[PDB]
C-alpha cells in the first residue's frame, strides 16, 4: 500500500508538452527593448511558430504558448516556458531533446544586409563597403548581431 | 651613492638600476580556509589565472597560430579592496569570498 | 554547465571574449601619431652594411 | 596524500599586478603583489596542514 | 595593437632570416583571444576561473 | 497524506525579499572602526537599500532593510541580512542574483588625500612629504587604509 | 596549370603536390552531448584512441 515504484506506466501522447528554458538576461532585455530601446510588439502571431527535431528537421505543425513557470533557479539563472503541440501520428515521444523557436517582438524600419556584402576583417569588427554620392567607395563598420534567413539583422551603420 | 657626488674625478655616477617601491603582499589564511572546506590549489589557481592572466592552448586566425589568454577584467583588479571581490568554491558546492 | 533539461551556461554570461594584445607592457608612437615597429640587432660576425 | 600536500602548499604563484595593464582609465596605484612564496625553514614545513 | 599585430604577422618572419638579423625586439605582439572574466558573474553560477 | 514532494507551488511576488551575504570580518571591522577611534555615525539614512541587476540596469524603486540571521556559516563564514523590496510590476522573479547596496556608516567632514602625494616608505606604515610655514620638507606617517577614486583616504597625520 | 599547357615552350608542366580527394567531417553536438550526461573530454579521448 502506498509503496514508491511504480508497477506501470500508462501515458497519453496526444497532445505534447515541450518544455524550454530560456535565461533571464535575455529575458529582462527583452523587457527593457520593449518599452525604450528598438521597439516592437508581436500582436496575435505571438502564439508560436514549430519546433526543430533532434535531427535538425522540421515538425509541420505549429504549436501555442501558455507560460507556467516563473522562478528562476540558482544554478543557470533560467525560467522554464512551457508550450503545447498537437501530435496526432505520434510522432514525438516523451523525454525527446528539441528545439523550439519563439516569438520576440516585430522590428520596424529593419536592415538587412545580404551575405556577402559585409565581411569580417582584423580584430573581427564586422564592415562593408558602402560608395557615397562622390562613387567613392567606403568600409562601414557595422554591428551586425544576427542573421535572419540569407541576411544579417544590421543596427548601426 | 653616498660617497658619489662627492667625488671630483667622478661625475654623475647612478645604479643602472630602479629603486625600490612599495608592493601589495597579501597573506591567506591556510587553517581558516581549510576548515572552511576550500581547497588550497583553488586558491592558487584563482589567484594565479583572475589576476596573473594564464596561458590555456592556442588556436588559429586568418591561418596563423595565435594564443588565447585568460585574465579578470579591468575594473576588477584595479584596488586592494578589489581583491576580496573573488569568490572561490569549498568542497559542498558554496561560493566563499576571498576576504574571508 | 548544461542540466539535463536543456538549461546552459555559455561563456559569454561569465565573460567578454575579443581579440586584443598578447602583451600590454611595450607601447610606442611616432612623432604623437600612434605607431608600432620592430627593433632589429645584428647578429656578430655578419657585416653591418650589407 | 602528504606529496600532494606539500606540491600545494610549497609553491611559488604568479599572482600579478594591482594595477596592471590593460588598466581602467585614470588609474595611479600601481603595485606587484607577493603571492605565496617558497618555504624556507624546517618548522615551515612543519606547519603544512595535511 | 593593429599595427603591431600586422607587423609580427607579415614582416617579422621575412625580416627574422635574412643574412646577419640575430635579434628582433618588436614594440607590441600580435593579436590574442582575451578572455576577461566578471568575478560577479562568475559568482553567479557558482564558477571559479579554473 | 502528508508526503514529502508537492503537487504544484504557488508564491506570492508583492513584496519580494532580497538575502544578502556578507563576511563577518567585513562588519567586524566595521564594528571595530565604528564604535573606537575613527568616525562612522551611520545616522538614520541606512535602512535605505537600492539594487542593482545583473545587466547592471538600477532597479528604480529603494527597499528596507531588517535583520533576520545574527549567525555566521560555518561553511562560508558569512551572515545573512534580509530586505525588502516593493514589486508591483513583476520585475523581480524569486531566485534571480541581485547586487544589494547597503551604505557602511557616512564619515564626517575631514579628509581626502591624492594618490600621487602619499607613498610609502620607512619600512612598514604610510607616508606623505608635507611643507611647513618656513617652507622645509617635513616628512609625515600616515594611516591610509582604504581608496576612494584616486584618493586615499586618510586619517591620521 | 592550364596557362602553362597553353605555352609551347614548356612540357610535361605539373604539380607535385596530390589531388584532392573527399574527406568524412563529422560534427558533434556538444549541447546535446551535455545534456545527456556524457562529459565533452570523454568523446575526444574516444574518438583519439578507437
Amino acid at each position: 500500500n502506498g509503496q514508491a515504484n511504480a508497477m506501470a506506466t500508462v501515458q497519453q501522447l496526444d497532445p505534447i508538452y515541450v518544455d524550454v528554458t530560456q535565461p533571464s538576461t535575455a529575458l529582462l532585455r527583452l523587457r527593457r527593448e520593449l518599452a525604450s530601446g528598438q521597439l516592437e510588439r508581436a500582436g496575435d502571431n505571438a502564439a508560436k511558430v514549430s519546433l526543430k527535431l533532434e535531427d535538425g528537421s522540421q515538425y509541420p505543425l505549429e504549436g501555442r504558448l501558455e507560460f507556467s513557470e516563473v522562478s528562476v533557479d540558482e544554478g543557470t539563472g533560467s525560467v522554464t516556458i512551457r508550450a503545447v503541440f498537437p501530435n496526432p501520428n505520434n510522432e514525438l515521444l516523451p523525454g525527446m531533446f528539441v528545439h523550439a523557436q519563439l516569438q520576440e517582438g516585430v522590428k520596424q524600419k529593419a536592415i538587412l544586409a545580404p551575405q556577402q556584402g559585409v565581411t569580417r576583417d582584423l580584430k573581427g569588427q564586422a564592415t562593408a563597403l558602402v560608395v557615397n554620392a562622390q562613387n567613392k567607395v567606403e568600409l562601414r563598420v557595422i554591428k551586425a548581431d544576427r542573421v535572419i534567413g540569407d541576411k544579417w539583422l544590421v543596427t548601426e551603420g | 651613492l653616498m660617497l658619489a657626488a662627492q667625488n671630483p674625478a667622478l661625475q654623475r655616477v647612478r645604479p643602472n638600476g630602479m629603486s625600490d617601491e612599495p608592493q601589495y603582499k597579501l597573506e591567506i589564511d591556510d587553517e581558516k580556509a581549510s576548515a572552511l572546506g576550500v581547497s588550497l590549489a583553488d586558491i592558487n589557481s584563482t589567484v594565479s589565472i583572475a589576476w596573473g592572466s594564464s596561458y590555456v592552448n592556442d588556436f588559429i586566425d586568418r591561418g596563423r597560430v595565435k594564443r588565447v589568454y585568460l585574465q579578470g577584467r579591468p575594473d576588477a583588479r584595479m584596488n586592494p579592496d578589489d581583491l576580496s571581490k573573488w569568490y572561490v568554491r569549498n568542497d559542498k558546492g558554496e561560493m566563499v569570498p576571498f576576504n574571508a | 554547465k548544461v542540466n539535463p533539461d536543456g538549461s546552459q551556461v555559455r561563456l559569454k554570461d561569465v565573460a567578454d571574449v575579443g581579440l586584443g594584445g598578447q602583451d600590454y607592457s611595450i607601447n610606442a608612437q611616432f612623432n604623437g601619431s600612434p605607431a608600432s615597429g620592430i627593433a632589429i640587432k645584428l647578429a656578430t660576425g655578419a657585416n653591418a652594411l650589407d | 596524500d602528504v606529496s600532494s600536500a606539500i606540491q600545494a602548499q610549497n609553491v611559488q604563484i604568479s599572482s600579478g599586478q594591482l594595477g596592471g595593464l590593460p588598466a581602467v582609465k585614470g588609474q595611479q596605484l600601481n603595485a606587484t603583489i607577493i603571492g605565496k612564496t617558497r618555504l624556507q625553514t624546517a618548522e615551515q614545513f612543519e606547519n603544512i596542514l595535511l | 595593437e593593429d599595427l603591431s599585430n600586422y607587423i609580427v604577422s607579415n614582416i617579422q618572419d621575412p625580416l627574422s632570416r635574412t643574412k646577419g638579423v640575430g635579434d628582433f625586439q618588436v614594440f607590441g605582439s600580435q593579436y590574442s583571444m582575451r578572455i576577461w572574466l566578471d568575478p560577479a558573474k562568475l559568482n553567479s553560477y557558482q564558477l571559479t576561473p579554473g
